[PDB]
């Protein structure tokens, strides 16, 4: 039964995404996936902003290819294969300079810019779990 | 179009809600509430309604947004010491204003719905 409890408790919790999913994007072509949900479950962690460049995103474009991206904060020197959830929502013209480096080389941490500052700030007033705040910010 | 609408839940008066009534409100909360806005969820406790500001996400092009307010509205209207005021306001404007105490600024900055 517990694998089976459990597969049912995660079709409900699916089906429950899936249908907010629905209503909100009336004119998307197939079922979401996992990483359609998850676009949207992070736009509302974040607030409405990218968390690169604190920019709004348009939730209208949310499915437009391009527009924004689900992006690994950090590369897989530090994370072996999925022992994170870093996984952050950000705009596309926005996560080309950042290559290999982590959050904190990339914001100039070391010094203290505003610009990480501001990164920080907006790690830290999402509603990420608590640990993925922590691996995000080094 | 997309708006929020803006939910402040409050315990008036001394003549205590009951928990059944807390139960009540948090069920219909939580009818709305998935994992994608897991931070909505109510449970029966003062700690999680009394005072507290909710922004639900709505497409208006759907019925649901005026059921969901609907429902409030009517339950609020069968309380005696649960009072509900309830706003809109257009995600665009939303997602723009500051994260910190960002709905009670959605409140100031929205169009009032209906307040029990």
């Amino acid at each position: 039964g517990e694998i089976e409890k459990r597969q049912e408790e995660n079709r409900k919790d699916r089906e429950k995404a899936a249908a907010k999913f629905r209503e909100y994007f009336p004119n998307f072509v197939g079922e979401p996936k996992s990483k359609d949900i998850l676009k949207l479950r992070l736009y509302e962690q974040q607030h409405g902003k990218c968390l690169y460049s604190g920019k709004e995103i348009n939730l209208g474009r949310l499915n437009e290819k391009g527009y924004v991206e689900i992006d690994h904060a950090l590369p897989f020197s530090r994370t072996w294969d999925d022992s994170f959830n870093n996984k952050v929502l950000v705009l596309g013209s926005e996560n080309q300079n950042k290559g290999n480096q982590t959050p904190y080389e990339y914001f100039n941490g070391k010094d203290n810019s505003r610009e990480w500052q501001e990164f920080k700030a907006r790690v830290e007033t999402s509603r990420f779990p608590r640990s993925k705040k922590q691996r995000i910010l080094l | 179009a997309f708006k929020r609408a803006i939910i402040f839940t409050s315990f008036n008066g001394f003549e205590k809600v009951s928990r059944t009534e807390k139960r009540r409100l948090a069920k219909i909360i939580n009818a709305r509430v998935s994992i994608i806005d897991e931070y909505l969820r109510a449970k029966d406790t003062n700690a999680s309604l009394d005072g507290q500001y909710r922004a639900f996400l709505f497409n208006d092009e759907s019925p649901a947004m005026t059921e969901f307010l609907a429902k409030l509205k009517a339950f609020a209207e069968s309380c005696t010491g649960i009072s509900i005021d309830a706003w809109e306001i257009e995600e665009s404007e939303y997602v723009r204003l500051p994260v910190e105490r960002r709905d009670f600024l959605a409140a100031a900055n929205g169009k009032e719905i209906f307040k029990i």
